[PDB]
């Protein structure tokens, strides 16, 4: 079990880390999180109190580093760094530990929803998606756009997203024009499965870490990445099985994850009328369209 | 974006540009069979292809063959038309190939768009216009050409005979959508109009009768009021 320690807590701000999410009031005793679940990715991630605009946060794995949170006045934030000196680092969190200054992550035993939402999420593709090379965990915002965004303005700050473009000569071969754009499945399997990410692990990562940027930081790219990577497996005729009932779960636990009252803005109605009930695998996502149809019949 | 009649005038601009019109590419008869199901029989069809500044139809003839042990026709005709439309444009010199190709249907953008990929400076528009290019099948000698293909063709045509020599290309374009509204509206009485005076003939290299000017007005006029007159047969007005 981890630690992200905190130097202090000099803004009221609304902390999150995974899933959770607590209040933080101006100059409390506030030291940082401990009992962090070892062998997962995990985000810790901001919202002021005194500006609700720009969500951010940092994404990081323990097992990569030490580090911990201290808030900048001059650039207004609260930000992540690695302490070097094991030493040093292991000594504070101790001392911070006695004074029970450090609010417990509050994973239930029975509960895996972390898990669920992060199983092929790894902190080495993140980092080639969020590009800082210098540190070892990754700062995502509400207002990083993608890099198809900027194809249609800052390199540096943009998420490297793979581009997906269902009309584009990347998806449709010379000849095959009416039979590659009604049936996606040379452009999953041969172009992005085989060709780009190697393996629907990686694919899988991708879309989790879209589906993530998007819930957390009210991402709108990301958001926009993530449907269309479910889009273009639900619009493939041929899905290998084990895809299809992966993917099955994987939405089943987003969905399931997903606060109620931002429905509106994180479901495309489009897409998910087109996957659940039109698209060739209409009959393959039992787990979620039977969600779906429960928690967010109207958007259907 | 959309064509419609704000933006009218850009028809008859420089900028190369095309209408295509896919609505007689797949055309079928129902009938009864033995049994006493409901079957369809194709017939030919064609691609109406049509330069509304200069006249030139690219009628491509759609032969039944190319129909043959295909599924859900309908759907195929839309992609049979943009991959004609696409073969049409690369068979043309680079300085005749159109920047714009509007479509009268909006189910035909994204087929001709996928088939458009190499070409991402020609935009594919829609429009709000009703334009009657259904009826070139009344005139008689395009009916004629599609209806004796044995194979496909293409045949051209120019849409407006010799006009462009005595009237600009914004009239002709609206004499012909009279015309062809007016067939649509009422066959029969169009053709009587347009026939029924033995002394104006019909050249052989043209499509329309040899009107005076004098002639076309008349003809105009009594083109409208046939399109005011079936317009309250139908409506009881
Ligand atoms: N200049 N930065 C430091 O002196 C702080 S490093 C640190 C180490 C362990 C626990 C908490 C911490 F904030
Ligand atoms: N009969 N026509 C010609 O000999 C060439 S002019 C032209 C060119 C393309 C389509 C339609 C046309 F009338």
């Amino acid at each position: 079990m981890n630690t992200v320690p905190f130097t202090s807590a000099p803004i009221e701000v609304t902390i999150g880390i995974d899933q959770y999410s607590f209040n933080v009031k101006e100059n409390q005793p506030f030291h940082g999180i401990k009992d962090i679940p070892i062998g997962h990715v995990h985000v810790i991630h901001f919202q002021h109190a005194d500006n609700s605009s720009m969500r951010y946060g940092y994404w990081f794995d323990c097992r990569m580093g030490n580090f911990y949170i201290q808030y900048d006045p001059k650039d207004g934030l609260y930000k992540m760094m690695e302490e070097r000196d094991g030493a040093k680092f292991e000594n504070i969190v101790h001392n911070f530990k006695e004074r029970q200054m450090m609010v417990s992550y509050p994973k239930i035993d029975e509960d895996d929803t972390w898990y669920n939402l992060t199983e092929f999420v790894q902190m080495d593709k993140i980092r080639k998606i969020v590009r800082k090379d210098e540190n070892q965990f990754s700062y995502v915002d509400s207002s990083m756009t993608t890099v198809q965004e900027n194809e249609l303005s800052d390199p540096a700050h943009s998420l490297n997203y793979t581009v997906i473009n269902f009309k584009s000569r990347e998806a449709i071969r010379p000849g095959h024009e009416m039979e590659d754009f009604l049936d996606k499945s040379y452009y999953l399997n041969t172009v992005m499965l085989q060709g780009i990410f190697k393996n629907s692990s990686n694919y899988f990562g991708e879309l989790q870490f879209a589906f993530l940027n998007a819930m957390f930081f009210g991402n709108y790219g990301s958001s926009l990445q993530w449907h269309a990577m479910i889009e273009l497996i639900c619009s493939s005729a041929t899905v290998p099985k084990h895809m299809l009932d992966k993917l099955d779960e994987i939405l089943y636990y987003q969905i399931k994850t997903l606060p109620e009252q931002y429905s509106d803005i994180l479901l495309n109605e489009r897409v998910w009328n087109i996957c659940l009930y039109s698209s060739f695998q209409k009959n393959s996502l039992h787990n979620t369209e039977k969600i779906m149809e429960n928690k967010y019949p109207e958007l259907l | 974006g959309a064509m419609n009649s704000s933006n009218y005038a850009e028809l008859f601009n420089n900028d190369i540009k095309l209408f295509v019109d896919d609505t007689n590419v797949y055309r079928v008869t129902v009938h009864k069979t033995f049994e006493g199901n409901v079957a369809t029989k194709a017939i030919n069809g064609c691609i109406f292809t049509l330069n509304p500044k200069t006249g030139h139809l690219f009628l491509k003839i759609i032969h039944t063959s190319v129909w043959a042990g295909q599924k859900r026709l309908s759907q195929l005709a839309k992609w049979k038309t943009a991959e004609e439309v696409s073969a049409l444009v690369r068979s043309l010199p680079k300085e005749e190939q159109p920047k714009q190709i509007i479509v009268t249907r909006k189910a035909m953008l994204d087929p001709l768009e996928v088939h458009m990929l190499d070409f991402p400076n020609i935009a594919i528009r829609p429009t709000e216009l009703r334009l009657p290019f259904s009826a070139a099948m009344s005139i008689d000698k395009l009916s004629d050409v599609v209806m004796k293909a044995t194979e496909p063709q293409m045949v051209l045509f120019n849409i407006y005979d010799d006009w462009l020599d005595r009237i600009s290309s914004y009239t002709a374009f609206s004499r012909l959508t009279l015309l062809l509204r007016a067939l649509k509206t009422n066959e029969e009485s169009a053709k009587m109009i347009l026939l029924s005076d033995p002394t104006i003939t019909i050249k052989s290299y043209h499509l329309w009768p040899s009107f005076t000017d004098e002639q076309w007005i008349t003809i105009e006029s009594q083109m409208r009021d046939l399109i005011l007159t079936e317009y309250g047969r139908k409506y009881n007005v």
